[PDB]
């Protein structure tokens, strides 16, 4: 079956770096036309999409966070790395993981992860 | 985006790097993947008696076995399916010849039977079992195993009127000869009469011959010749012999039948195989539909074609390969 | 190499495949696959099998014939025997020549025609989903994975389900 | 910034027809914007519903449907039930990134 | 073996729009499958609704309609009434036999 | 009016033969495009289509019950007969005979019978 | 056992076609089209009788011949006469088998090819107004009654006057 | 079930088929099905011979040579032309016993002529007694001899040498049938020819024959121990037939006209009926519309070629593909 | 006048350069030429027949007397019989051989040019249509330079697709 | 012009206004543009000896040339490849009839050799070189050139016991005759004995004959006849002749070989051509594979058939243009 899980520190000091690992099963990155998304919930406001990574090492990300966000992958062990530098109290949010399927006609975010809450203080 | 919905499914056919050449109706150079040779141009080199009874010659011709040559004394009452005449055959008995040589050789070989039964002929008034010093049987003088030389008596040669019927369910073959002396004195010394005449007859045919006294080239220190004649007696017929001299009376009769027996001259030795083809060169397999080893055949044996080879394409055209 | 599924039924044939007589070669995103068809090759083999059993093992039994060679010389009778034997060899030799030269023509014509139906059968099952060009291949739409090759091999290919997707390629 | 705005909330009876809208500041939405709707049940996970404005994610019931209404993207529900009480978002692609909307609260009288 | 799977149950208010589906595990659903929709009231007999995926049995009101929605057959009830509280079944032709589905329980809140 | 009636024994022992007769009026099997089918309900599970007979003596049945199902027709007295061999507890069902209309575009499952309850037990 | 527009040459052989040999059968808004067709039955017939007349009645003259059976055993003359007829019977028997087998193959091949020419003659008759699903059956769009179908058999069937309806039930 | 629009048409084209197809072989396969197959061999016979195109002469226990020599019971075949002579297996000679060298040669040539038209000739016989007779050849309950032959006997116990001759001037060939009588003992030769020895010599301008009589004993047939050897001579137009002999001569009464045509001979036991057919076969008559037959190798007239195959099917239609489950 | 045909409804005597040719009507007017591919193929199979027949003789020096003046017995009858059976078999063999190659030749040239018709049809996969009489209704207006490309086989359907589907369809 | 984006590109095949008719496996009224003729139904009319050696008949048959007829003495030791015999031939010597004429004529025909050698037979005291009255050579009277007539020396006949031992390699052919007188009075004065017996013998065969006395029809004023017999001596064999009268003896032997020579009966003249066919009607080309001029033939020749014509389709179908439309 399809299942993605998130891991994070949870509590971090201001102006630190964020390290999140997204582990997924049931689908391997060698398949043509699949990526994984990355969206966070500020727990009360609306969602904000930030970045995603495609299968051919092609990356798109939020223009508002070009200089502070770094996203990588681990094809062999099916792991996804998310890096956010210079954290702030605006980044205090519940962090979600999701997959995106690249088929003809458009993209679809079918299955999403459970989520990991991150608090900055 | 859109994935290219392209495919080829380009079907093809089998091809071989090494294909043989086969002729067709309107071309002679059309190579094919697989082909089978249709004619047989090779022979084993020996005759195998697996489906047939082969009786080997041992320098004994067929006629000598009929008359009882001393070297052919081992061929008494022997049947076969194919008579092999060795090219080394020679005569070692009294000189003789038979008018219409091919006919007597044909019907005897077609019958394939020398089951000779001694009959109850009653030649009296003459000294039978005449001797001859040119057909020696291992110690002394002999004449023939299937004939009887009828000589004179004490200066008297009565006319012979021996009549003997044929009450049996099969045809009878009689072999009777006529001796020709070399001198008129020899005719007087052996038959006591200056003239001779032999007349045999049946209920449908009659044979009358006249002896001819004359000189012949000397063969085996004998200057005379013997004429051999054959007579066929049907069932219910009667064979009557009337003669006044120069008669080689038979000792009995020969059975004549019909069948698949035949005769052929060959030099190849006997052997063991599993085939139904007998040729003078040897034996060949009969699986192929044609052959060109020899035009003389026997049994279920293929025809004789003149072409050295004939190739039938057992496949399709290859049109080599793409290469590079 | 150049790949491209170069030939088949035109130009050259195939030498790698041994398992059959006629096969297929497809190129798509999944790579290259080859497999032979056991239906078309059966008819070509059976027609070939019909040639062998009709000639091999079919022989008549001849037992007694005339003498064919003679160490002596004679007149009309010997000359007639040589004449009747010579004309039988000539007729049988000509009959053999006309036989093999006619079987080969039918064999070549049938083998070309029998697998011609194989190429024609696939085209009739791709009435609108594919195009044809001059090296015997196709241009099959839609995206043709391992399932479409099997479906067209087993004959259970539906043109109507992918009918509208095929037309955009035909549109441009 | 290409902000995306949706209606704040909607209320309906079980079985009614609900039409949702997904507006943006850049202008009209075409098929290249790859509109996506996702659903947030309060005690469950996010569930993708429609991708590319016409390619529905398999597994959802046939009631949900996304299409282009006028010059704008939209999502239609025919006969909502009491299990549809969730929070509905909408995504748009702007050739470099996904700008994710404000959300629409679908309230069903249970 | 060609199992047929549809929704277990559906709910609506009187007047709502209900779209039923009929899915086949063998593959695509086509007009050659001849989808048939039959409803079963608890006290009444079986009455058919749609035959041949597009032809409507005469006598049924206009709210019932059948069509092809993508890869599966469908039956549409526009403006369901209080008399539509009944079982709903679908049948598909597989060139040798008819296979019926598990059934969809369409419940209309009348009380 | 189109009506269909089912008749049966009701209670049968295991490994017996089930015989059901369908009585209908208002139409005949001599008309083109006319057929009658058999559908059973095990009273709690889904529907199971058994077989049908067309007007041109055409037979189609469930492949899972081909060796045990026999169905025929009688045009003179307008009857439909169904035979089930080697009955079991799974055959305990309510059997319905129904009219199927063969027209252009597909088949219409218009009219159905009331049904007849069939119980298989050894008590 | 029902009328469902059953297929043609590559699949089936009809039983109700007794007046003709290669007939049509159309299923249109009326429904039935089983009827005979000319110039194709006679063409297939023409090669059939031509084989027959050349084979039936062509008899040669033989009055006086040698004896074929004998009651008395003779020498080489009887042996030669027996062989000279054995080779004559054997050669004539093979000639009969080769003739009838070759005459048979051309009969089946011509008849199959004759109908294939007829099928493609109608296929080139309608350029784009119809296609084939692959069973010797066409798929003709547009309002075609029996008069429209009968005009296809007899030669006159204009494609352009029926172009607008042809392209709407097709690629568009 | 018949889903169809009011515009979509089919135009399904096909061929015919039959529920019962004929089994017939081809060059590729051997069990292909064609609609009708026509037999190409004639394996059946009527059982009788009809003399509609030809003039058939019946045997009636009389062989051809016996009618040629003039047997008493074969006297009904005098100067009767024929198109095909039929010989019966019940034939048996009932006259003086005889044999001829090259029996097949004399039988074949006089059958090819097909004409027994015989003309009596006045041979200048001086110093003999003609019309010799035997007790084993009875005609009208009285002793007779061969009808076309003439036995010779001494007059006053003297047999002068015969130097008779006669030329041929007609445009056609002349066939003479003469024989030599073989006695049974030296007493009979003196008592029936007045000479111990004997010799017969006939000659033409291109060929000659010479027979010495063969005295001796023979098996008894019809209470006669003697034999007669009969020879035939061909006399060309403009030729001279000279016969010199001193005994053992069977004089010919005349000549037989010969020609070249279509007449022949055939041994069969089939009776004679009335039909309209050309083929003649020892089993009877057969139709000749088939191109081949397997009744018998012996035949006559316009007949199909003989084959050893029992049946040869020829297709007359097209391949059969029936049923299809209905 | 115009609107020429081919294969269906007659050939023409206007060309004698080869055996199979082409005829085209376009802006430059009237054109006619022939190809040496199928013409050579039909010729080579034809002279393939005319090499095993014209020049093939079998040597025969001494035979039996085939005519006779006098009348003889079995020897003359057998010698006449052995000659009639040889002539009749050879007469049948000549008739069957002539009829076999006559049928094969007629079908082969008819079948070989159908390969030429099919070869030029598949080159115009959708750039041209069929008229039923051997003609191809080619779209995409073009001058005499196209006709050489068809014979050479260098006709690219992709570069001419724009005007080949505008006259078509629509 | 035709700038409407319409082209035709029609293709077809050649035609001929005058098409011949050629038969096929079925209907024979089909038309073919070009056909070839197969059976040779015509002849030049004169036999030409370019590849072979043809010796003209000149009213002389083969046996008369063998026996040395006075009008055929020009054929002494002449080789040939085909002995052409004219129909105007006749004999001008002693009347003779040979037993088995068709056999002796055949073997000498295949020999192709008339090279005669003279062997000095040691004849005993018998008068040789008998001369007839009907065979005339330069008005001197003569006999057969390759024979020898023997009569009584003074009043007797010392019966001959001569023999010729053969020791060479090639086969030999001996032609010896037997004389049949007309009356016993002529028998007594000629060979000095009322009886007669001629016997020849080899190591493998023998031939027996007895003279016959009788009257024969008058031909060339000679009522007596001559019978000729031939004996073939194997190399290493011995020919032994014993006779007591009425013997015509050979002066030697004829060499017999194996080759391709034969005889032929024709009336065509002799010319010069270049062909490998000889027919009694004349010389025919061998390019055609069949012919029906005559069944008798020599050399590399086409087979004999019965059909008058046989057309082979060297072209193809000839559907007409049916004028211009
Ligand atoms: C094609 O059009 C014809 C003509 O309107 C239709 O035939 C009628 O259809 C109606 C509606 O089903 C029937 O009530 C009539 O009885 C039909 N008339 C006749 C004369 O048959 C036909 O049904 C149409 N076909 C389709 C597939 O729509
Ligand atoms: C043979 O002939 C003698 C002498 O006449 C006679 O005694 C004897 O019985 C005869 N034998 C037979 C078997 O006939
Ligand atoms: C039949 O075709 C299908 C379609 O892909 C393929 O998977 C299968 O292997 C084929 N063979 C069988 C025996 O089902
Ligand atoms: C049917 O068979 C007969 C058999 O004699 C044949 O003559 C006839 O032509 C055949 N008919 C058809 C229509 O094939
Ligand atoms: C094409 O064919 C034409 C006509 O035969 C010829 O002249 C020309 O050289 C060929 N090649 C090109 C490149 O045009």
């Amino acid at each position: 079956q399809v299942t993605l899980k998130e891991s994070g520190p949870g509590i971090l000091q201001p102006s630190q770096t964020l390290s999140l690992t997204c582990s997924f099963s049931g689908f391997s990155l060698s398949t043509f036309g699949m990526g994984v998304g990355w969206i966070r919930q500020p727990s009360g406001k609306g969602l904000e999409w930030l970045a995603h990574i495609w299968w051919d090492n092609d990356e798109y990300c939020n223009p508002a966070l070009k200089s502070r966000l770094t996203i990588s992958k681990d094809t062999s062990k099916n792991h996804i790395f998310l890096k956010i530098a210079n954290v702030d109290t605006a980044d205090t949010a519940t962090y979600y993981c999701a997959r995106i399927f690249a088929n003809y006609g458009g993209d679809a975010m079918d299955y999403w992860g459970q989520g990991t809450s991150v608090t900055v203080s | 985006g859109n994935d290219n919905s392209t495919a080829t499914l380009c079907l093809g056919h089998h091809a071989v790097p090494n294909g043989t050449i086969v002729k067709t109706i309107c071309n002679d150079q059309i190579e094919v993947t697989n082909a089978t040779e249709l004619v047989q141009n090779s022979s084993i080199g020996e005759i195998c008696d697996s489906p047939h009874q082969i009786l080997d010659g041992e320098n004994c011709t067929l006629i000598d076995a009929l008359l009882g040559d001393p070297q052919c004394d081992g061929f008494q009452n022997k049947k076969w399916d194919l008579f092999v005449e060795r090219s080394k055959a020679y005569s070692n008995c009294y000189p003789y010849d038979v008018p219409d040589y091919a006919s007597l050789r044909s019907l005897v070989a077609s019958s394939g039977t020398l089951e000779f039964n001694n009959e109850s002929f009653n030649w009296t008034g003459v000294t039978q079992n005449g001797t001859s010093s040119a057909c020696i049987r291992r110690s002394n003088n002999s004449f023939f195993s299937r004939l009887n030389w009828l000589t004179q008596l004490n200066f008297k040669y009565p006319a012979l009127n021996v009549t003997m019927p044929n009450n049996e369910q099969f045809d009878k073959l009689y072999i009777w000869g006529v001796h020709h002396p070399v001198t008129d004195k020899d005719q007087i010394f052996l038959y006591a009469q200056s003239s001779g005449r032999i007349t045999v007859s049946t209920k449908r045919s009659q044979q009358a011959v006249i002896p001819n006294i004359g000189y012949r080239p000397r063969i085996r220190n004998i200057p005379s010749r013997i004429s051999i004649y054959w007579t066929i007696v049907k069932p219910g017929d009667i064979l009557l012999i009337n003669s006044t001299g120069n008669l080689i009376a038979p000792r009995g009769y020969f059975k004549i039948r019909s069948g698949k027996s035949s005769i052929m001259r060959s030099d190849a030795p006997i052997g063991k195989c599993n085939s139904e083809c007998i040729t003078p060169n040897g034996s060949i397999p009969n699986d192929k539909p044609f052959q060109n080893v020899n035009r003389i055949t026997y049994g279920a044996c293929p025809r004789y074609v003149k072409q050295s080879t004939l190739k039938l394409a057992t496949g399709m055209r290859n049109v080599p390969e793409k290469q590079t | 190499g150049i790949f491209g599924a170069i030939a088949g039924f035109i130009e050259n044939g195939w030498e790698g495949m041994v398992d059959g007589w006629y096969g297929f070669r497809h190129q798509n995103s999944e790579g290259r696959g080859q497999a032979a068809d056991l239906k078309s090759t059966q008819a070509a083999i059976d027609c070939i099998n019909g040639k062998l059993n009709r000639l091999i093992g079919k022989t008549n039994e001849k037992f007694h014939q005339i003498e064919k060679e003679f160490s002596e010389v004679e007149g009309r009778i010997q000359d007639l025997e040589k004449y009747v034997e010579d004309t039988k060899i000539d007729l049988w030799s000509y009959n053999a020549e006309l036989l093999v030269a006619l079987e080969n023509q039918h064999t070549i014509d049938l083998t070309d025609s029998e697998m011609n139906k194989l190429f024609e059968k696939t085209k009739k099952q791709l009435r609108e989903n594919a195009e044809d060009m001059g090296n015997g291949c196709f241009k099959i739409y839609h995206k043709c994975d391992n399932a479409c090759i099997g479906s067209i091999r087993n004959g259970t290919y539906d043109h109507d389900v992918y009918r509208d997707e095929a037309l955009n390629n035909r549109f441009q | 910034q290409a902000v995306v705005t949706q209606e704040s909330a909607l209320t309906t009876s079980p079985g009614g027809t609900v039409i949702l809208t997904c507006r943006s500041s850049t202008g009209a939405v075409t098929t290249s914007n790859y509109a996506n709707w996702v659903q947030k049940k309060p005690d469950h996970l996010f569930t993708g519903l429609i991708g590319g404005t016409s390619n529905r994610v398999s597994g959802v019931p046939v009631r949900f449907s996304g299409s282009l209404i006028g010059d704008k993207a939209a999502l239609t529900i025919t006969g909502a039930q009491t299990e549809d009480d969730a929070m509905y978002f909408c995504a748009l692609w702007f050739s470099t990134h996904y700008v994710f909307g404000g959300g629409t609260k679908v309230t069903v009288l249970s």
